[PDB]
């Protein structure tokens, strides 16, 4: 009987780890909301009868 | 036949070592490592009012 | 495996492929070990009003 | 003859869909496209009359 590992080969359903300072791979999930949030924001009110701050 | 040496090769299959492409504007692949160096540095929006 | 790693340093690998004005707030970060020998930069023509990245007169 | 379904493993050329909110994976190619140009200013209203939220 063979199977993934008994050829040296990837699982059919296998992951990688997150990609890191060094090495790529995936991103974390909330890193994905992180960056969804980055654009398109609409956090809050920018600008109120144009005043800031 | 015989002593028979079977590999991910030989069942055409990825080995376990094994990455993608990064992605490019067109094709769809790994997220660079430089990438997530100028994500996580990128402060959150601030939440006011 | 020398001859691969000083070619592999050689040829170089891009830190973003693209186009964009370049800023302020716009920036790239990276692993200080990936640097070597050295950053290129690589510039072209732009439109404002088409916002096209044009491809001559590169610097 | 063996291929990499019979041995339950991923095949040579495959993908891992996009990561989402909840799930890793690849980032979609809007995703590098906005990754790229985006910038850190958000701007915004951080506090009116002493009173945030
Ligand atoms: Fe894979």
């Amino acid at each position: 009987l063979l199977d993934a590992e008994d050829v040296h080969a990837a699982k059919k359903s296998h992951t990688h780890e997150v990609a890191t300072y060094t090495t790529d791979g995936f991103m974390s999930s909330f890193d994905k909301q992180k960056i969804d949030q980055l654009v398109s924001p609409e956090a809050g009110v920018t600008s109120i009868n144009g005043k800031t701050g | 036949a015989g002593r028979v040496l079977l590999d991910a090769e030989d069942v055409h299959a990825a080995k376990k070592s094994h990455t993608h492409e990064v992605a490019t504007y067109t094709t769809d692949g790994f997220m660079s490592s430089f990438d997530k160096q100028k994500i996580d540095q990128l402060v959150s929006p601030e939440a006011g009012v | 495996s020398a001859k691969d790693y000083v070619d592999t340093i050689g040829e170089g690998t891009v830190i973003f492929k693209g186009a964009n004005l370049m800023g302020a707030g716009q920036s790239f970060k990276w692993d200080a070990s990936k640097l070597k020998f050295g950053m290129t930069l690589l510039f072209s023509r732009y439109d404002a009003a088409n916002n096209t990245p044009q491809d001559y007169y590169y610097h």
